[PDB]
């Protein structure tokens, strides 16, 4: 079924993160400004947290060498799904 | 910057109480979203 | 447009240097 | 006040960002009107 | 038609003044950037520690990701490829 | 041997950082 389907292969590399909610709350204010979402997530892509940690953007979490670790977790995830 | 501080503010805001941390996060979000005429800071030890 | 592309390249280089400094501070 | 604690997330019949969300913009608009009114 | 050409010529004069303002200010910004670069060089051990044209137009998070991706592809694991797709 | 083994990874990370710094120096 949904093992190698491109929607939810990499949903929970880190524990949780849900694949759905936007990381920064300024996006929530900007959505509330123009009156406007998982359809847009499936259309454009999943905004995970580790993607933005690799991109350089640091956003505050709700409760108070990344590259090699994320690529190794991708290597483990692909082998686990194929197995 | 004359021609960062947000990381130092996050390392300070690690120690905030949870209502104060929620106020800090929402105030920074509203300051970066719509109104740039707003500034927040953390005072304490 | 050339001056804006050069300024955007300098801004991206400064952002990459800040990200490298942040990665060095996170690793150390 | 009550609006300060709604900014903090406290719901009085644990802090919540969704409770802080709309109340943030409404109270900042009210503060911006209040200070201008007092100076006028 | 002479009214339209006169008004459009005044608009082109205003646009040329704006391009000159952008350029003057832009030149000043470039000069400031050069000074900043010089300061960085002065700040810059280094002896022991010792694709681009398409990456000229990337967004800054994409530029950081491209630099880190090429660094990780050349550093530890060579089984990695990157490409820039767009217009 | 342990110092050389640590200095290899240290020189790798500092070489990535110095490559970024040298790109910034060639840029400006």
């Amino acid at each position: 079924g949904d093992l190698l389907s491109p929607d939810s292969v990499l949903s929970c590399l880190y524990p949780g993160d849900h694949g759905k909610k936007t990381p920064n709350p300024a996006n929530q204010y900007q959505f509330d400004k123009v009156g406007i979402l998982s359809d847009y997530v499936l259309e454009l892509g999943h905004p995970y947290l580790w993607v933005q940690k690799l991109g350089g953007l640091h956003f505050p979490k709700e409760q108070p060498s990344h590259m090699e670790t994320t690529m190794k977790l991708l290597k483990t995830r692909v082998q686990s799904r194929l197995a | 910057e004359y021609l960062d501080q947000a990381h130092k503010q996050y390392e300070t805001a690690r120690h905030l109480p949870p209502p104060l941390y929620v106020l800090f996060v929402q105030a920074t979000a509203y300051g970066q979203a719509c109104d740039k005429t707003l500034s927040v800071a953390i005072e304490g030890s | 447009e050339s001056v804006e592309d050069k300024l955007e390249l300098r801004r991206k280089q400064f952002h990459v240097l800040l990200s490298t400094i942040h990665e060095l501070q996170q690793t150390l | 006040y009550l609006w300060v604690q709604k900014l903090g997330g406290l719901h009085f019949p644990i802090a919540d960002h969704s409770l802080s969300a709309s109340h943030m913009e409404t109270t900042m608009k009210l503060l911006k009107t209040r200070v201008q009114s007092r100076l006028a | 038609q002479r009214k339209r050409l006169a008004e459009k010529y005044r608009e082109c004069l205003s646009n040329k003044e704006k391009i000159l303002k952008e350029i003057e200010v832009k030149k000043e910004y470039l000069s400031s950037l050069q000074p900043r670069l010089n300061s960085i060089m002065q700040a810059s051990v280094q002896e022991y520690l010792f694709q681009y044209e398409t990456a000229r137009h990337l967004p800054p998070p994409l530029y950081v990701l491209f630099v880190q991706a090429t660094a990780y592809g050349q550093a530890c694991d060579k089984t990695l490829s990157v490409a820039i797709e767009g217009s």
